[PDB]
């Protein structure tokens, strides 16, 4: 929620 | 179909021995969303294919709008189970013989779309199990009218996988 990160089968937009 | 101004979220992992499309869900952040089954993909699936994979995954998205849905949503626990349980899948059908060997030529492009266009972003795989949106510039985004044929957006994720960057 911007550069997104994707980590454990989440991410964060 | 996809309403105005909500999000719907998909994740493509790609590895030398296969293609995942996978609806994600949330508000904010986002989460592989368990309700579905996997969208496993040959590597060298055709665009077409890819393409209405794609837009089925996002049409699966969710936004979590409630509170309690969310919390459930990402539980700790919950979370963890769900990704050490995505992996041992991965690693169970391709016969990956460690965590690494199924992350390590691992590429992730996220597809998001809202409103009237789907946003295809490559990513740098910055560790092994995390994909990041830094050093990914702007520019490097496929974008794509929602109303793209299947092919079209196919072709988009090859496109954007390509600009993938890695270790
Ligand atoms: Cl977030």
């Amino acid at each position: 929620s911007a550069k997104e990160y994707a980590l454990s089968g989440r991410e964060l937009t | 179909a996809f309403n105005k101004d909500q999000d719907y979220w998909a994740n493509i992992f790609v590895t030398p021995d296969f293609l995942s499309v996978e609806t994600y869900s949330g508000l904010g952040m986002t989460g592989r969303d368990p309700l579905f089954s996997p969208r496993l993909l040959q590597p060298d699936v055709d665009d077409k294919s890819l393409g209405e994979e794609i837009l089925q995954a996002l049409s699966d998205s969710r936004t979590l709008d409630v509170l309690e849905e969310r919390v459930a949503f990402f539980d700790l626990e919950k979370s963890k189970e769900q990704y050490a349980a995505w992996i041992a899948t991965l690693m169970e059908k391709y016969g990956y013989r460690t965590k690494r060997a199924l992350f390590k030529n691992m590429k992730k492009v996220g597809i998001h779309l809202v409103n009237d266009v789907i946003t295809i972003r490559p990513s740098f795989h910055e560790k092994l199990e995390a994909w990041s949106g830094n050093r990914i510039n702007e520019s490097d985004y496929v974008v794509l009218p929602a109303d793209s044929s299947p092919t079209e957006i196919g072709s988009g994720l090859r496109l954007a996988l390509s600009r993938c960057k890695g270790t």
